[PDB]
């Protein structure tokens, strides 16, 4: 598990990315849960780019 | 596939002459990108030139190199000369961007001997376990630098590289290195810092 400050910097950078490559398609309530999601557990590439939006 | 986007735009502005104006912006680029600007079609900062030496050492990898680079244009004493049009581009050697603004100065005690800045960083790079990724601050002039992660100085191992450039490359990356790695730009006036972030994604 990362440290809680690592977490912390991650769901800044994770949402922004998330919000960033789904734009309007990915409410920014549902991308805090992707962001709380891959910042406490490792994911892929494929899931923090889709998973906000998956039918792209 | 490469893709390339704006997320930060620029946006006109009716700015006061004499008084330090700043633009910035934000594009999300894979594989990583680089900004340079341009004033009326001429070229102010930066370059097309991008990471070579990463894509070397990630010879016959699958890459993810994706994320976020920031950028920013300091006009120190704004005034007539500077009214006209501002572009920030993008380039991954793929594709292009680019985000545009007017600004145009208004009215006419504007100051040498001051603290560097960086004007480009990765905001955020994620790259799969096991391949290279490199953080990149780059300032306004030839600089020292210094890494921070963790409040600990970085040092150079057999992992860890920090360039002349302002590059920091970490090799072999994996789950732990994620987090916050803090790039220090020194000259013999002061510092600039600024803040990268790495995530290592998953190699299924």
């Amino acid at each position: 598990v990362p440290a809680p400050g690592e977490t912390r910097a991650c769901g800044r950078k994770l949402i922004s990315l998330v919000m960033a490559v789904c734009g309007d398609l990915c409410n920014p309530q549902e991308g805090k849960d992707i962001a709380t999601e891959c910042c406490g557990n490792q994911c892929s590439d494929d899931y923090i780019r889709s998973a906000c939006c998956p039918h792209h | 596939p490469a893709k390339i986007k704006i997320v930060a735009p620029l946006e006109s502005a009716l700015i006061p002459g004499g008084e330090t104006y700043q633009l910035r912006c934000d594009i999300m680029s894979t594989p990583a990108a680089t900004i340079h600007w341009k004033f009326n079609g001429k070229l102010i900062q930066g370059s097309n030139e991008l990471n070579v030496e990463e894509k070397l050492l990630n010879f016959g990898k699958a890459i993810v190199d994706t994320g976020i680079v920031a950028s920013i244009l300091t006009i120190q004493c704004p005034s007539a000369e500077n009214s006209g049009t501002y572009s920030c581009v993008g380039y991954n050697g793929h594709q292009t961007i680019e985000t545009v603004a007017e600004v145009e100065i208004e009215g006419e005690g504007c100051r040498h001997k001051s603290a560097p800045e960086i004007v480009f960083w990765t905001d955020s790079r994620f790259e799969m376990t096991g391949n290279v990724a490199t953080l990149v601050c780059r300032a306004n002039q030839q600089v020292d630098w210094v890494w921070m992660s963790n409040d600990e100085l970085v040092k150079n191992n057999d992992k860890f590289t920090v360039l002349s450039n302002g590059d920091l490359v970490i090799k072999n990356i994996v789950w732990d290195d994620m987090g916050t790695y803090t790039c220090i730009a020194r000259n013999q006036f002061g510092e600039a810092r600024q803040e990268t972030f790495l995530y290592p994604t998953a190699h299924h």
